[PDB]
RNA sequence: GACUGACUGACUGA
RNA sequence: UCAGUCAGUCAGUC
């Protein structure tokens, strides 16, 4: 019921193929990514060299799901002034600046970073996830949805630019979006 | 600051006056500081009544004896005595004995002194006073261990006798896992442990008791996990279509399937007894098809590219070899591989095609490694050196790797015509590099499985082994960090799960059996160990006479032929030896009869045939060719039959030495 | 940097 | 008791 409840805050999303990183690929009606060996072609400007990827919608609440096919996968949402090139090793950007908010999902424990601090959270088997925002009261939550719902954790925050969401891949991972 | 943990002294207490003991605690738990703290006790307090004193440790690998000699021993005796550490690579400028007398802790690999203990002045075990063994569960039939440990015996034996004394030195050894040797039954290990114990002359295996939490609370149980999968590729079969035409061509026998080591076995053998009929059109055949096998069997462990090198690199140098005696049967195999081998080439570049093994190996070192962000160090176990080098290029070249941050390089040991040989120095500077951490995902194989002392290696990864359960036990301890991760890989092929599940049931048995061993009645551990100790005695005199009934020679009466054809070559008079080392031929007219070839400092020899006999070595000022036995077939005068000989000592000729008067 | 020789251990096979 | 691949240890000649 508590979906059914967060369903009339639905918001419809789609990627955008400026920002989508080399070796990735778009489908679906642009509703659907995943990630390959080969590259496709140059990158050139616009992509950001981290493997990440960002819708077309941004937000001036909302909610929506997002289908993952494995673990070892992040999502998040950032301001407009993301960072697109690379200055570290490790290959996720989101999380490591107070610019953004970002939460990782992998086999063991679940990770929130922002401002380049994370806490440990126990892990979960499912791999659909939802996520929720609010600029009103600046405030935005995680769900886990199978088998039951959890208010996995909640990011208070004052946000003086509109939210883009953003997504961290790895090699042979598949991320799908919801539509009704 | 020698300020022991309590466990340790607990161990350590009991060693610490006379009582020469065993010494066993879980990896990640000091033993080597236990060393350390002993020998400074000994002889502090043999100074204090000043006697003669002297302490040695022997190692079974050499890199461990530069870790012992710069890490531990070093700095904590720096002052009080003098350290010096010897191994086999380095260029003495001075004779053992001298070393001896010259210095009071000895840091070596056991094999030297063995070496010089057999040479009658040399040296004899009573010079000693604490002889340190580290990791001795290599204590066992007939081990580089124990020829000393067993002239140790004869001394005891003959105190025994004396009682009715020159006394020897005490005794430690340390160790992980003791081992059963292959038992399914409890009485098979307890016998075991018994037999250890009796060879290193101990009092008991006192392991640790009293502070179980405290340990508990050090060592870390890793997380062990199981990454294992088991695409469609025409390069399995399609070689598979040419192997099978090329055995039909001769319609032998398989007796098996493809791929698989009873067919390599079956080659060998049939080779062999083809070689000693003298069948020509069969031999060449065999010894293909044999290389085509190990090709698909390269091809299942390691990229796809190196076996097809490894068909290129012998077909090239073959057609070399046979159009050096241009300045039947042969031909129909080049006429074949060239069309085929181009058509690989361009079949095995395509990268979207790969091995199965490789992809869950990708997926495992990737994913890991951007979980761990930038603290992460990990060693990758495999079995053969060139798999080794194989997957350090794999890294290198394909470029999604470098930038999660993965830098990587092969560990392996010095001294196989091949890629290129790493040398004692290379690697020496390669764990140098290795412990800062600008190496980050070392490659290697058996050397670094039983002593390494990074502090920190989140990531043991294990690549397709088998093995028995003390290079088990080990292997996970060389992940001695937190938050550690042993990760398992293989295909459900060949027996490599079966084979874990029947090592992990070996270790609780081994534990248990410890357990039972520390219980026994002062009374039934003295008589058994007796008892055992007169058993390895009369085995080895056993042994010993079978050996020189065994070594029985006229140098005269043979005659060596050529291997594949049946062109007499030889016979024995014109054999001599170099430094009873490299057999050698000074003839003349056997000097006309083979062919050089350079492609050079040392040249090859070449038959007629194109089969290779030996190389130019040159001694003294005489330009002189050697010959090698594998290569060639040896006919008596006795019985007209046909024999191959793998390595010079196994025929029972005697042969003299380079008159070099002429 | 190149070439040899010999002890040894684990795995598989009669 | 024999064969077979594999890793490690030592010793010579350039
Ligand atoms: N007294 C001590 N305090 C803290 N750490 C110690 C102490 N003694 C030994 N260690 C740790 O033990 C490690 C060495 O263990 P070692 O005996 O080499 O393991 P293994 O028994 O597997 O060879 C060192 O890295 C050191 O950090
Ligand atoms: F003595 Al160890 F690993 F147990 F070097
Ligand atoms: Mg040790
Ligand atoms: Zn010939």
């Amino acid at each position: 019921p508590l979906r059914r409840k967060l369903w009339q805050n639905y918001r419809n999303l789609t990627f955008d193929p400026v920002s989508a990183n080399r070796h990735f690929y778009l489908s679906r009606q642009d509703q659907q990514v995943k990630h390959l060996r080969q590259s496709r072609g140059p990158g050139g400007p616009g992509s950001f060299e981290l493997w990440q990827v960002q819708c077309a919608q941004s937000f001036q609440h909302h909610y929506w799901e997002v289908r993952a096919s494995d673990h070892s996968v992040t999502l998040g949402v950032s301001y407009p002034q993301l960072p697109r090139s690379r200055l570290g090793p490790h290959t996720d950007n989101i999380g490591r600046g107070p610019s953004s908010w970002g939460l990782c999902v992998q086999e063991d424990s679940l990770q929130a970073w922002h401002n380049g601090e994370a806490q440990r959270l126990p892990g979960v088997s499912g791999r659909l996830l939802g996520m929720d925002l609010d600029l009103a009261s600046g405030c935005l939550t995680f769900y886990s949805l199978e088998p039951q719902t959890q208010p996995l954790y909640t990011f208070h925050a004052l946000f003086n630019q509109p939210l883009t969401p953003v997504f961290w891949l790895l090699e042979g991972r598949t991320l799908t979006l919801c539509h009704q | 600051e020698l300020q022991l943990r309590p466990y340790q002294m607990e161990v350590a207490q009991p060693a610490l006056e006379g009582k020469n003991i065993i010494i066993c605690l879980p990896t990640g738990s000091g033993k080597t500081r236990v060393a350390v703290y002993i020998a400074k006790d000994h002889l502090d307090k043999k100074k204090k009544a000043s006697e003669p004193g002297k302490v040695i440790v022997l190692v079974n690998k050499v890199l461990l004896v530069e870790q012992l000699f710069r890490k531990e021993f070093q700095p904590f005796l720096k002052k009080w005595y003098r350290v010096i550490g010897l191994s086999g690579d380095t260029q003495l400028k001075i004779s053992f004995p001298e070393v001896v007398k010259s210095c009071d802790i000895i840091i070596s690999t056991a094999q030297i002194l063995e070496n010089s203990l057999l040479n009658l002045a040399g040296v004899q075990l009573s010079d000693f006073s604490l002889i340190i063994i580290d990791e001795c569960h290599h204590t066992n039939k007939e081990a580089v261990y124990n020829n000393i440990m067993r002239h140790y015996l004869m001394q005891k034996l003959k105190n025994n006798r004396l009682k009715k004394v020159i006394p020897l030195p005490q005794i430690l050894g340390l160790t992980a896992s003791p081992g059963v040797g292959g038992a399914t039954k409890q009485a098979k290990a307890e016998e075991h442990i018994l037999k250890l114990c009796a060879n290193l002359d101990a009092f008991t295996i006192k392991t640790v008791k009293e502070n179980l939490d405290q340990l508990k609370n050090q060592i870390q149980e890793p997380c062990k996990k199981f990454a294992i999968a088991d695409r469609e590729d025409p390069f399995k079969e399609k070689l598979l279509e040419i192997m099978t035409r090329i055995q039909t061509y001769c319609q032998m026998s398989p007796m098996s399937d493809f791929g698989t080591q009873p067919y390599e076995q079956w080659a060998i053998q049939m080779e062999k007894k083809a070689a000693k009929e003298g069948n020509r059109k069969e031999r060449v055949c065999a010894e293909h098809l044999r290389k085509y096998n190990e090709a698909l069997q390269i091809n299942d462990t390691i990229r796809m590219i190196d076996a097809y090198t490894h068909l290129e690199t012998f077909y090239n140098e073959e057609k070399d070899k046979k159009f050096a005696v241009i300045e039947e049967t042969d031909r129909f195999l080049m006429t074949l591989f060239f069309e085929n081998n181009k058509m690989l080439k361009r079949l095995a570049e395509n990268p979207e095609y790969e091995n199965e093994k490789l992809t869950k190996l990708r997926n495992t070192i990737m994913e890991q490694y951007t979980r761990t962000e930038e603290s992460a160090r990990g060693i990758i176990f495999t079995k053969t050196r060139q798999s080794a080098y194989a997957l350090s290029q794999w890294i290198t070249e394909n470029e999604k790797f470098a930038e999660v941050g993965v830098k990587a390089h092969h560990l392996i040991g010095a001294g196989s015509s091949e890629f290129k040989p790493m040398t004692q120095n290379e690697q020496k500077e390669v764990i140098s590099k290795f412990r800062t951490g600008k190496i980050n995902l070392l490659i290697a194989t058996t050397v670094a499985e039983e002593g390494l002392d990074i502090k920190e290696c989140n990531i043991v990864i294990r690549y397709g082994l088998v093995t028995n359960e003390i290079a088990m036990v080990q292997a996970r301890g060389r992940a001695r960090a937190d938050e550690s991760t042993y990760v398992l890989v293989a295909h459900s092929g060949s027996g490599v799960i079966e084979r874990e599940t029947v090592n992990d049931f070996r270790e609780k048995m081994m534990y248990k059996a410890i357990h039972c061993v520390q219980n026994m009645k002062p009374e039934e551990y003295a008589h058994k160990i007796l008892e055992l100790q007169m058993q390895s005695i009369m085995e080895k005199k056993m042994k010993t006479k079978r050996n020189i009934a065994k070594h029985y020679n006229n140098p005269s009466l043979i005659t060596f032929l050529c291997k594949n054809c049946s062109v007499l070559a030889c016979s024995g008079e014109d054999i001599h030896v170099i430094e009873k080392m490299h057999h050698v031929n000074m003839t003349p007219e056997f000097k006309e009869l083979y062919i050089v070839r350079e492609k050079q400092i040392n040249g090859e020899i070449i038959c007629k045939c194109g089969q290779a006999w030996g190389t130019m070595m040159v001694h003294k000022g005489l330009d002189l060719p050697c010959l090698k036995i594998r290569n060639f077939v040896v006919v008596f005068k006795n019985n007209s039959t046909k024999k191959q000989y793998k390595k010079w000592v196994e025929l029972p000729i005697t042969f003299p030495n380079l008159d070099y008067s002429e």
